[PDB]
């Protein structure tokens, strides 16, 4: 019974779904963002839309909610279902229609700790180089520009590299832990229920419409249920819906980058029998991964050594005994940072990762695909971002190589130690390949004067 | 897996919290050590692809190139085949001893034709 000032975003519309209860509809709404100290969890508001605020909300308003929580129940005839520990009715008011981050910045473009920067990326298990590039990349997430990224990682749920991934909730802003089956709520996994004569079929709201030009962190990704693989395998596709019947019309924006671990099915190579050439499963929804990363080496007790030390010593220090500046460097960086591109040197940039394709067609039948390199040219972009420095070193042309050479080893027979030794010891398709030797993306710059009168 | 070196680490509480009389002597020390030994232990890989595969396939050449085969020649040949792709050569003598019980089961079972 009081006026309440809180925030809020709009994450659906109901326009696509199908007389007392036809007057409103339902709609799922979040308050709590991600934080550490957020780790409790909240209770979730449900708002009722009173036939009032429909078609004229869209997703991505970072709005403010103000009213008074007045606990008008409904439901006092007992025909419906009931709120959560927040007993009360939330109706709507406020929709809006049309500093430590300069003194961070300072130090920002300071070169003194542009050195040292990449050499504490990855202080608590030191993990391997190739993870390292993917934090890197998943850090900074980076018209119809847009991408994906798919880390892979190579080892088991018992040794806490499966829990590997759950430090990243402490740097990323939006985390939710699927687990697989009964995760919370919606596991952006569209689902139907039977329903009783009068309530309100739900309208699946996921991480994935929250986190809107953010991260979303999904785990156990090959553990899901087989049901939920055939609707999600649509959906990743184009990261929307998309219909272009022209008589029904919609989109649902989700634009995170999806972070996921796939999980090894028992032992890694125990079986004698083909990896890629004994799956039952579907082609596109395996092709999904960009990268294929094999583990390197075995038994080494001596890199084994340093991570039980650690374990050891860090029991010690939470038994009882009688830094934000650097959280969000890298964080702040990929919004200020959008530098332009040189006209008269496009060209130079792309044309030396294009000799690289057609060095492997002397022999072969067309055995590398594009899409795989159309993943690399994405990867070298953060590059630039980070150093502005107009130039790529030496030194990191040699970490990328390692990426291409562990894909081959799991795809290709062990005999792979015979006839990649050079590399590695030292219609429609067809008219993509016709544009890069042009170095133009646009298919339409034949008269471009005429596209802006339109 | 690492899992048990919490546990090993739970045990010590047992042991710290048994006497707490402030002394030390000699005694206590070399009897807990046999004890813990013997109950602990009870209670792609190179290996694994070379021998029931590569060995059956790759017996077919190296019989044109030698007439007879001897032991000091079976180390001698299969250094240059790793040549550069471990640097680690003196974990090899350990797979040594393994093999030579592992080969002589495999004779009479026949599971290496």
């Amino acid at each position: 019974n009081q006026l309440i000032r809180t925030s809020g975003v709009v994450t659906s519309c109901t326009g696509v779904l199908p007389t007392i209860y036809q007057n409103y509809q339902r709609i799922r709404i979040q308050e709590s963002p991600g934080k550490v100290a957020a780790g409790r969890l909240p209770r979730s508001k449900d708002a009722i839309l009173l036939a009032d605020l429909v078609d004229s909300c869209k997703p991505g308003d970072e709005i403010e909610l103000t009213g008074i929580y007045h606990n008008n129940y409904d439901g006092s005839l007992n025909t419906a279902n009931g709120f959560p520990v927040f007993a009360t009715v939330i109706l709507a008011n406020h929709v809006a229609k049309k500093e430590d981050v300069k003194m961070i910045t300072s130090l920002s473009k300071d070169q003194q700790i542009g050195e040292k920067i990449f050499a504490s990326i990855a202080p608590s298990i030191y993990g391997h180089e190739d993870i390292k590039r993917g934090l890197a990349l998943a850090l900074f997430g980076g018209h119809k520009v847009r991408g994906d990224i798919n880390v892979l990682l190579c080892g088991d749920p018992g040794t806490a590299k499966s829990q590997f991934l759950k430090y990243i909730e402490k740097v990323s802003s939006r985390a939710i832990f699927t687990t697989g089956q009964g995760a919370s709520a919606v596991g952006l996994t569209a689902y139907v229920q039977r329903h009783p004569v009068s309530r309100e079929w739900t309208l699946e709201a996921g991480a994935l419409v929250l986190a809107d030009r953010g991260v979303c962190l999904i785990d156990e990704f090959d553990k899901m249920n087989d049901q939920d693989r055939t609707s999600i395998h649509e959906a990743m596709e184009q990261q929307s819906i998309s219909i272009s019947k022209a008589g029904i019309v919609t989109s649902l924006q989700a634009r995170c980058t999806v972070i996921a671990a796939a999980n090894p099915i028992g032992g890694r190579y125990d079986p004698s029998l083909t990896f890629s050439e004994n799956v039952d499963l579907t082609e596109p929804i395996i092709s999904r991964f960009d990268i294929l990363c094999v583990v390197r080496d075995t038994v080494d007790p001596v890199q084994d050594e340093m991570l039980a030390r650690f374990v050891v010593g860090s029991h010690v220090r939470h038994h009882p005994s009688n830094q934000e500046v650097l959280k969000k460097y890298i964080i702040y960086a990929k919004e200020r940072v959008h530098p332009k591109l040189n006209q008269m040197d496009q060209d130079k940039v792309a044309k030396m990762y294009s000799d690289l394709r057609k060095e492997s067609m002397a022999t072969g039948s067309i055995p590398i695909t594009v899409r795989h390199i159309e993943s690399m040219i994405r990867m070298a972009e953060a590059h630039a971002r980070i150093h502005l420095r107009d130039y790529v070193i030496e030194d990191d042309v040699n970490m990328a190589i390692r990426v291409m050479l562990e894909s081959f080893i799991d795809t290709q027979k062990f005999s792979v130690m015979r006839s990649m030794r050079k590399t590695f010891a030292r219609p429609e398709k067809d008219l993509v390949d016709k544009a890069r030797q042009i170095n133009i993306h646009n298919l339409s710059a034949f008269y471009d004067s005429e596209l802006f009168r339109m | 897996t690492v899992r048990q070196l919490e546990s090993m680490i739970r045990l010590s509480e047992a042991m710290a919290r048994m006497h707490c009389c402030d002394e030390v002597q000699p005694k206590h020390v070399k009897e807990a050590f046999r004890l813990l030994n013997k109950s602990i232990i009870r209670v792609s890989e190179y290996c694994r692809i070379s021998n029931l595969i590569v060995l059956h396939l790759r017996k077919v050449e190296e019989e044109e190139d030698e007439s007879a085969l001897k032991r000091s020649e079976l180390v001698n040949w299969y250094l240059k085949e790793i040549e550069s792709e471990i640097d680690s050569e003196e974990e090899l003598i350990n797979k040594k001893r393994i093999i030579e019980k592992v080969i002589h089961r495999l004779t009479h079972y026949d599971h290496v034709l």
